[PDB]
């Protein structure tokens, strides 16, 4: 189950990749039935520019999101 | 599965936030309140493009459903 | 309500125009809409998908 | 009630913006909560490159729509 | 609000559609089944980019809600 | 199930790799997962979105 793969997640780190060309990295705090996230000291990373920026913690929509990825 | 998305929202009331939409446009502003669907209230806004201001909201509402993210400040 | 409102969309698009009705999906109804292209076309009533809506806020 | 107003315009002719640069005209034919809309003898517009497409019917899917007009 | 697309996607199993995609993509393919989600099963489906088909199908699933259109041929 | 399948999403990018499981929703899990950039990234076991999933078809 997709679900319960994110949920044993909780507390670990997950990479994040978006349709657009961004990718996150960051500590999974939680998570809804949608697969909005909440993230912990994250890295932005823009894959085109190469352009990176850090955030303390954020909610990471998940209409736009491709795919997660257990570890970083 | 949990509701870690509202009580994030929550916990940032009052605060300055940064929201970015995939578009590459960015707002920062006081979040005022939210609804359970993540529809937002911003107060003081300001909005970047290219890292440009390019405009302010003394009062906007924002469709958290429809950015990319927000990101605490 | 009855007020003049600017938009942005999702898509970048931007618009403005007169609030007449909205619902719990966000989709507005807004009368004498005009979209930003320097250029702008009059669109007159149409229908705001809460869909691809991001920012509502008052004129300027 | 943009749903009702949505609803007034079932058999006669409805405008359609995407977030994209593409337009599409024709007559509505019924529509879902969601606003997935099916559309009977379809003028396609590429708004970019000009281009112009028919079609018979189609189902419109909602996500990707800015804007319904009445009219055309 | 009815349930007209569902309609429209039952008018068309066993024909072929065409299927687009807001990147441009274009899919013309046999609807076999659908859900009431509209997700798709297909048949026979080729697959055009720039107008030059770029792949086969013998059978594919596809979400519909994740599409431009289904359009019919 | 089990098969090795590829999958296409609504940004354009495509991947492939092995299905190990899949929801209501059409998330999916996928294991051995490449994705096609000519060259490739290996990306081991993922979780595939449903909300931007577009295609899935068998090998080829």
């Amino acid at each position: 189950l997709p679900l319960e793969l994110i949920d044993k997640c909780i507390g670990s780190n997950l990479w994040v990749i978006m349709k657009s060309e961004r990718e996150f990295a960051g500590t999974l705090v939680g998570f809804d039935d949608y697969v909005n996230i909440v993230l912990k000291d994250v890295t932005e990373y823009d894959t085109v520019t190469g352009v990176t920026e850090k955030h303390s913690e954020m909610l990471l929509n998940g209409n736009g999101m491709c795919m997660l990825i257990p570890g970083g | 599965m949990d509701s870690s998305p509202n009580e994030f929202l929550n916990k940032v009331i009052g605060k300055k936030v940064l929201i970015r939409l995939s578009s590459g446009v960015d707002y920062k502003g006081i979040l005022s309140c939210l609804d359970g669907y993540m529809n937002l209230a911003l107060e003081r806004t300001e909005e970047y493009v290219n890292g440009k201001k390019t405009n302010v909201y003394g009062d906007a509402f924002i469709r958290g459903n429809n950015v990319l993210y927000v990101s605490a400040l | 309500q009855d007020q003049r409102i600017q938009a942005t969309f999702t898509g970048g698009r931007q618009i403005t125009g007169i609030l007449k009705g909205f619902d719990q999906l966000m989709n507005l109804v807004l009368d004498d809409v005009e979209e930003q292209l320097g250029a702008i076309r009059k669109l007159g009533l149409v229908v705001v998908r809460g869909t691809t809506l991001v920012l509502i806020a008052p004129m300027d």
